[PDB]
């Protein structure tokens, strides 16, 4: 038997079978329910939902990283099973991710469904950024997950999350593709529907980068046309990409660029090792693993490179990790783990869920 | 330098040979230069040597879709596709009834023309003194048309050339004798150009980048149409189609090999292969135009698995026929080299009291806690008044724990032991998680710290009404069960008020 791996993206699921190198499926978190509550399908999961969207009303419900509605998401789960998978969920152990510091409620909830809609006869629970940093290879070290509609710092030590230094920024890729659509706007383009908003974040994730030294680049990007790109519309016209291409992920570092009032990811970076024993530390600015796709940026590893060195001791041994396949190294984490033979006395069986009830979650899965 | 990584093996290429590829040279340095701008891994299947000269005269259309006439391997319409099929290859020629069909309903579909024939003159002298394929050209006086018969196929078949102006050029249309009179020879066309279908570059397979990977064929469709643009040819001259028919239940070598595989120049670079494992030219052969050869299928096994270790993979998004053979073509032969290597590493790092209920004997509770063999260490401790270890495992930690440790578990204060942990019987351990407070749980969970690579283990204290229950893991055992393990002691411990 395989165990299913399925990465409940807050933008994307993730889905394929324990022992692959990559999901078999990749499509967006969404559901969508008609409009009209009167008289083909009750709902509809993905791309699907998003091309009916004058028909339905779309509901994201993992926005944030964290599961809001259990109807919406047992439509996801069940599309990802027979749908993408094409899988009887009863006959495999399931590994499913969480976001960090995901509350109790929701991973018993989580644990509650598996067994009791899916029939699933084991499961486990796993934080998102603890599997990226097994991806890389590694059971210690500090992860940044950049996704769709949360960024998290996240240390680890030998495999468990620590969540009291966990920290959250909220602001991913969804943030940076509608900061975007607003400075192109902002020279006299429309970018405001939901089809302008794909070619928009086609713009951000062919074109963009992060800047070394981001007033340096503004700079040169004012001084000349050497940073410029061109990009063709759907329509036939050329747009040019200037300062655009390093101001939209600047947002990352400096986050007042969409009006919050956080710190950026390379002093959560640093908040987050500080909050951790004395003693981990030194391991934690050695091993800063980046995951997920709003970490695709060239030039993010040199940056926060730079940024994490001025802020810590002179003498700090820093490293910073971005591997080539880290837009998937969460689901990449979740198929190491559910296939080696270790992982069978972690999962929770559905003789322990009978036993223990959902609550069965708290003691199993940290 | 011999190449390795995990089990594959590559022997550095003494002395390389030069190898015939029916690609146009000047076509082939085209498509090594789209692999680096689309910074893509195309492979094209073989061309036929014979059929290089129609390709490079750029008169001509491609092989398009939904054309299941067969080529000529014979005579003048050697490289085409005759609409009468008895001109065809000889799998054709003994199912007549079959392809005549075939080319004929491509026709009636909007998919083909029958169209005329011309050559050009370097493929007249290729035909007749390069290969021998055709007897020296008689003019036939009468006709004014030039006669020869095929040195293979159906030798008793004579052909007409006719010296004509098609666009400036002079070319030489072939005509032959249907139904005893001289008529012009027709072969398939494309249905735009009109042109006649010589054979087409079909991709064998294209591997992408991450950063081109996932959900947003329209990247292959932008892929090829880059490539019909550096290919340069006049509109509706095409050598790259849209769309692909099916896999087919064939194979034959000529087939697949040898291919044709374009890449980035950062693989011809010395640390192409990684840091100092050599160039890509060293291991698979590649010619002056930048085109890798790959010639059996164990080659474009390890070709496949370079360029997967390197990140570059074949999309879900797009169906391939790539195998031919078996030499590990799975799905789990092919995993990458960091996937599997990190699972290695991974697997690696992971790895006077008062009488207790029923009778008397704290030792029999330790005994329980121990059967199992997944704990190295368990303790019951009273935390009321005067702390004490009620019973432990002997020569171990959790027996030497002191008040002063006790109090720092269940003190008020729940956030200075986040500065550098604490210890229990003197070893030092960092606080995973603080449920001491959190209903229905009571519990810490903890893990030794240590020095060099010295083990460290995982560690859960539950607190009941009198009691905190310990347990400390032997190495690789997860913290869930641990926790779950003191959990169920301190459930026992609480029914019967301690
Ligand atoms: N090459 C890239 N450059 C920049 N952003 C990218 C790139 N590839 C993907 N993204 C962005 O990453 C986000 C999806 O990342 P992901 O880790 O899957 O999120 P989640 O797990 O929260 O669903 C989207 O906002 C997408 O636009
Ligand atoms: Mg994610």
């Amino acid at each position: 038997t395989t165990a299913l791996v399925c990465d409940n993206g807050s933008g994307l699921v993730k889905a394929g079978f324990a022992g692959d190198d990559a999901p078999r499926a990749v499509f967006p978190s969404i559901v969508g329910r008609p409009r009209h509550q009167g008289v083909q399908k009750d709902s509809y999961v993905g791309d699907e939902a998003q091309s009916k969207r004058g028909i339905l009303t779309l509901k994201y419900p993992i926005e944030h990283g964290i599961i809001t509605n259990w109807d919406d998401m047992e439509k996801i789960w069940h599309h990802t099973f027979y749908n993408e998978l094409r899988v009887a969920p009863e006959e495999h152990p399931t590994l499913l991710t969480e976001a960090p510091l995901n509350p109790k409620a929701n991973r018993e909830k989580m644990t509650q469904i598996m067994f009791e809609t899916f029939n699933v006869p084991a499961m486990y629970v796993a934080i998102q950024a603890v599997l990226s940093l097994y991806a890389s290879g590694r059971t210690t070290g500090i992860v940044l997950d950049s996704g769709d509609g949360v960024t998290h710092n996240v240390p680890i030590y030998e495999g468990y999350a620590l969540p009291h230094a966990i920290m959250r920024l909220d602001l991913a890729g969804r943030d940076l593709t509608d900061y975007l659509m607003k400075i192109l706007t902002e020279r006299g383009y429309s970018f405001v529907t939901t089809a302008e908003r794909e070619i928009v974040r086609d713009i951000k994730e062919k074109l963009c980068y992060v800047a070394l030294d981001f007033e340096n680049e503004m700079a040169t990007a004012a001084s000349s046309s050497s940073l410029e790109k061109s990009y063709e519309l759907p329509d036939g016209q050329v747009i040019t990409i200037g300062n655009e291409r390093f101001r939209c992920p600047e947002t990352l570092f400096q986050p007042s660029f969409i009006g919050m009032e956080s710190a950026g990811i390379h002093e959560t970076t640093y908040n987050s090792i500080m909050k951790c024993d004395i003693d981990i530390r030194k391991d934690l600015y050695a091993n800063n693993v980046m995951s997920g796709g709003t970490t695709m940026y060239p030039g993010i590893a040199d940056r926060m490179q730079k940024e994490i060195t001025a802020l810590a001791p002179s003498t700090m041994k820093i490293k910073i990790i971005a591997p080539p396949e880290r837009k998937y190294s969460v689901w990449i984490g979740g198929s190491i783990l559910a296939s080696l033979s270790t992982f069978q006395q972690m999962w929770i069986t559905k003789q322990e869920y009978d036993e223990a009830g959902p609550s069965i979650v708290h003691r199993k899965c940290f | 330098k011999t190449y390795q990584s995990r089990d594959l093996v590559l022997e550095p290429i003494q002395h390389p040979k030069s190898i015939e590829l029916g690609m146009p040279e000047v076509d082939q340095s085209v498509l090594a230069e789209v692999a680096e701008r689309e910074n893509v891994i195309i492979g094209v299947r073989p061309v036929d040597e014979k059929s290089k000269s129609l390709i490079a005269s750029k008169m001509y259309s491609s092989k398009g879709l939904f054309v299941k006439a067969k080529s000529s391997d014979w005579g003048p319409m050697s490289g085409f596709i005759p609409v009468d099929q008895s001109f065809a290859k000889a799998s054709a020629r003994r199912d007549l009834e079959k392809f005549n069909e075939y080319a004929e309903q491509s026709i009636l579909s909007g998919n083909a023309v029958s169209a005329n024939l011309y050559l050009n003159q370097v493929r007249i002298e290729e035909l007749v003194s390069k290969y021998e394929s055709l007897t020296p050209l008689e003019l036939d006086v009468d006709s004014g048309m030039y006669k020869t018969t095929a040195t293979n196929g159906d030798q008793t078949i004579p052909f007409f050339l006719n010296k004509v102006t098609v666009d400036d050029k002079e070319l030489w249309q072939v005509h032959y004798l249907r139904e005893g009179e001289l008529a012009p020879f027709k072969v398939i066309g494309d249905p735009v150009s009109k042109q006649p279908m010589t054979a087409d570059y079909d991709l064998l397979t294209v591997m992408y980048t991450y950063g081109d990977l996932g959900p947003q064929s329209d990247r292959l469709k932008e892929l090829k149409d880059v490539i019909n643009t550096s290919l340069g040819r006049t509109d509706g001259l095409e050598m790259v189609h849209h769309g692909a028919d099916d896999a087919n239940p064939y194979a034959v070598m000529a087939d697949n090999f040898p291919a044709t595989f374009f890449v980035p120049k950062h693989f011809f670079d010395d640390d192409g292969l990684g840091e100092g494992k050599g160039s890509i030219q060293t291991y698979f052969n590649v010619n002056e135009q930048g085109a890798v050869v790959i010639q059996n299928p164990q080659e474009f096994s390890n070709f496949q698995q370079v360029a997967i270790n390197a990140s570059y993979r074949a999309s879900l998004n797009d169906k391939w026929n790539s195998g031919l053979d078996s030499p590990l073509f799975t799905t789990k032969r092919k995993l990458s080299h960091d996937y599997l290597d990190a699972r290695d590493e991974v697997a690696k790092k992971l790895g006077s009291p008062p009488p207790p209920p029923g009778g008397a004997g704290w030792n029999a509770y330790i005994d329980n806690l121990m059967a199992d063999g997944t704990c190295q260490d368990a303790a019951i401790v009273g935390y009321k008044d005067s702390p004490s270890v009620w019973a432990a495992v002997p020569g171990k930690t959790f027996v030497n724990i002191t008040p002063a440790e006790v109090g720092v578990l269940v003190g008020k204060d729940r956030s200075s032991f986040y500065v550098n942990g604490l210890t229990l019987g003197g070893q030092k351990c960092s606080v995973i998680r603080d449920s001491l407070l959190q209903d229905g749980e009571f519990s810490m969970d903890l893990r030794t710290k240590s020095t060099g690579g010295a083990p460290t283990f995982n560690v859960t204290v539950t607190k009941t009404d009198k009691t905190l229950v310990l347990l400390m893991g032997k190495e690789g055992v997860h913290g869930g069960l641990i926790n779950k393990k003191c959990y169920e002691m301190a459930s026992h411990l609480r029914r019967s008020q301690y």
